[PDB]
C-alpha cells in the first residue's frame, strides 16, 4: 500500500514518503518514492533482492568492478577498492560539480571518463546495459542513504535550466513532466498510475521491459511519448533535467536498482 | 468542404457553433477514433461506461451530453484551451505552435507542414458520439 513500510533484505530502512523540498513546497504536501504508487505484488519484489530481477545485472556488474578490461589491464577495483566502499555514497549526491570539470557531471560521464582515460578501455554506451548495470551497483550499495543533490552554488544554473525544461510544454500533445506528474499524480494513465516521477530509484527495473532502465532513457521516452523530440540522452539538457528531477526526491533514500512497471 | 485549423469561428467562451465539416459525424466511427490509441486515444484520460482501463486525469465523460451544449463539446476537441485555460488535454485541431513536436513517437523532427492531431470528419465522428451521451 501506499503507506506502508519499505525494507530491503530485512536490513536496509528505505524512506518512502518525506517533508517536500523547500524549492517545491508550494506543489505537493510530500514527497513519494514511485515505490508507493504501485500494487503490493510489485511492491514486495523490490523487498528482496533474491526476488528483484534488476539484482542479476548488478551481480553481473560486481565481477564487471573486478575485471581488468582495456589496455592499461586494470580493473575498477584496481583504483577505488571494494565498490562497496569505494562507491559508498556517491549515487546519493551526483549529479554534482565535479571540480575536474568545472561543470555538473553525471554519474555516466564519470565512468566513462575512467574507461577511456584511465582504463584505455571502450566507452560504454550512455544508456546501454553495460552502463546502466554498473550505475545500478552503484546505486545499490548506498541504498538507504538520503538523496542529497545540491541545488545552489555552482550548480545554480544547472538546476535552474532543468526546472525550465520540466515545466516546458513538448510535442504535438503540448504536455511538460509536470503536467502529469505534479498536477495529476496519483491519479491513472490507462491502468498506469501516475506517481510523482521520482528517479531516486534509478535504474529502474521496469516488468514490462525486464530490464534495467537509465534515467536519461526513461526522460527521452517520456518527451517522445508527447508525440515529441527528445533531447539527446547525455546532452547538457537531460544533465540539468536529471539534477532537477533528483532534487525534486531530495530526502527519499536510494533505492536503486527499484522494480516498477 | 472542411474549414481548415486557421479558419474556425471561436466564441469568447471557446464554444464552436457550427460543424467542422458538412459530412454528417459518424458516432460509430467516432467511438472507434476515442478508442484508437493511434488517434484519439481519449480513454487513456477518460471514463465512458458506454464503451477498458480507463484513465482518471479527465472526468467521466458519461452524461457529457446533458450536460454540456453540442457547441462546447465541439470547442473542446477543437483546441481544448480554448475552453480550459492551461488543461492538460491535448488541442487536436491545432497545427502551430508546439515546441519540438515529433512525428507520431519516432522522435524525429516535424519537417514541412504539421497536420493536425485529427481532421475535421474525424472531430465530428467524435463530437456525433459525445452527442449520444446523454
Ligand atoms: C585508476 C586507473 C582508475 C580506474 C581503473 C577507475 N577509476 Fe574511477 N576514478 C579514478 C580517479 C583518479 C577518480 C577521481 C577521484 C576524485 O576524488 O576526484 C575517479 C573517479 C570516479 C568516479 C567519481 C567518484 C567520486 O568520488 O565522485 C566514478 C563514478 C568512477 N571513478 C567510476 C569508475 C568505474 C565504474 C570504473 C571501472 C569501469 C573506474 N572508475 C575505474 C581512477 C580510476
Ligand atoms: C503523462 C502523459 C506524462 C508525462 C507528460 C510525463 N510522464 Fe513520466 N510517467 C508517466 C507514467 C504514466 C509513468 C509510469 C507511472 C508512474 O510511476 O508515474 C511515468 C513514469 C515516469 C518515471 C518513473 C518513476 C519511477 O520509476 O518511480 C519518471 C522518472 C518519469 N516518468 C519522468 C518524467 C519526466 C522527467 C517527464 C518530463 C520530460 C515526464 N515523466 C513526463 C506519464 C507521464
Ligand atoms: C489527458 C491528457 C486527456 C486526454 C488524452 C483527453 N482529455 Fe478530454 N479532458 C481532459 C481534462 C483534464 C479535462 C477536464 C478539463 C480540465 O482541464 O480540468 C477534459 C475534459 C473533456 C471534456 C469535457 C467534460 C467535462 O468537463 O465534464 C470533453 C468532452 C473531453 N475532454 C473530450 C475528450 C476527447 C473526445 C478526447 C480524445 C480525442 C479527450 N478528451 C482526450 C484530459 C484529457
Amino acid at each position: 500500500g501506499p503507506d506502508d513500510p519499505l525494507v530491503i533484505n530485512g536490513e536496509i530502512e528505505i524512506v518512502t514518503r518525506a517533508p517536500t523540498p523547500a524549492h517545491l513546497a508550494d506543489r505537493f504536501d510530500e514527497i513519494r518514492s514511485g515505490w508507493t504508487f504501485r500494487t503490493d505484488d510489485t511492491q514486495a519484489l523490490e523487498m528482496d533482492d533474491f526476488e528483484n530481477s534488476g539484482m542479476v545485472f548488478v551481480e553481473e556488474a560486481r565481477a564487471v568492478w573486478d575485471r581488468p578490461e582495456g589496455t592499461e589491464g586494470k580493473a575498477c577495483a584496481d583504483c577505488h577498492g571494494a565498490v562497496d566502499d569505494g562507491m559508498y555514497g556517491l549515487r546519493a549526491v551526483y549529479p554534482k560539480y565535479v571540480e575536474s570539470a568545472g561543470k555538473v557531471r553525471t554519474v555516466e560521464q564519470m565512468i566513462n571518463a575512467c574507461r577511456t582515460s584511465r582504463m584505455g578501455a571502450p566507452e560504454w554506451d550512455y544508456i546501454g546495459p553495460d552502463m546502466t548495470a554498473m550505475v545500478a551497483l552503484i546505486a545499490s550499495v548506498s541504498r538507504g542513504m538520503p538523496v542529497s543533490v545540491a541545488i545552489d552554488g555552482p550548480a545554480q544554473s544547472t538546476w535552474e535550466k532543468g526546472r525550465e525544461i520540466y515545466y516546458t510544454r513538448y510535442g504535438q500533445l503540448d504536455l511538460s513532466c509536470a503536467s502529469c506528474h505534479e498536477q495529476y499524480f496519483d491519479h491513472y494513465i490507462r491502468a498506469d498510475h501516475l506517481s510523482q516521477g521520482q528517479i531516486n530509484g534509478f535504474p529502474s527495473y521496469r516488468l514490462k521491459n525486464a530490464r534495467l532502465n537509465a534515467v536519461h532513457d526513461r526522460f527521452r521516452g517520456c518527451i517522445r511519448d508527447t508525440r515529441g523530440v527528445p533531447f539527446a540522452v547525455g546532452s547538457p539538457e537531460f544533465v540539468a533535467l536529471e539534477l532537477y528531477v533528483a532534487s525534486r526526491g531530495n530526502g527519499l533514500s536510494v533505492e536503486g536498482p527499484s522494480v516498477r512497471n | 468542404a472542411e474549414v481548415a485549423p486557421g479558419d474556425v469561428a471561436i466564441d469568447g467562451q471557446g464554444h464552436v457553433a457550427r460543424p467542422l465539416t458538412d459530412a454528417p459525424g459518424d458516432p460509430v466511427e467516432g467511438r472507434r477514433l476515442m478508442t484508437d490509441r493511434s488517434v484519439g486515444n481519449c480513454i487513456a484520460c477518460h471514463e465512458v461506461t458506454e464503451m477498458q482501463f480507463p484513465g482518471t486525469v479527465g472526468p467521466s465523460l458519461d452524461g457529457v451530453a446533458a450536460r454540456y451544449p453540442e457547441a462546447m463539446i465541439r470547442g473542446i476537441l477543437v483546441n481544448s484551451k480554448n475552453v480550459f485555460p492551461e488543461t492538460v488535454m491535448p488541442a487536436y485541431y491545432r497545427v502551430e505552435g508546439f515546441n519540438r513536436p515529433g512525428i507520431a513517437f519516432t522522435s524525429k523532427p516535424i519537417e514541412g507542414e504539421i497536420r493536425p492531431l485529427m481532421t475535421a470528419g474525424q472531430i465530428e465522428d467524435v463530437v456525433a458520439y459525445l452527442m449520444t451521451l446523454t
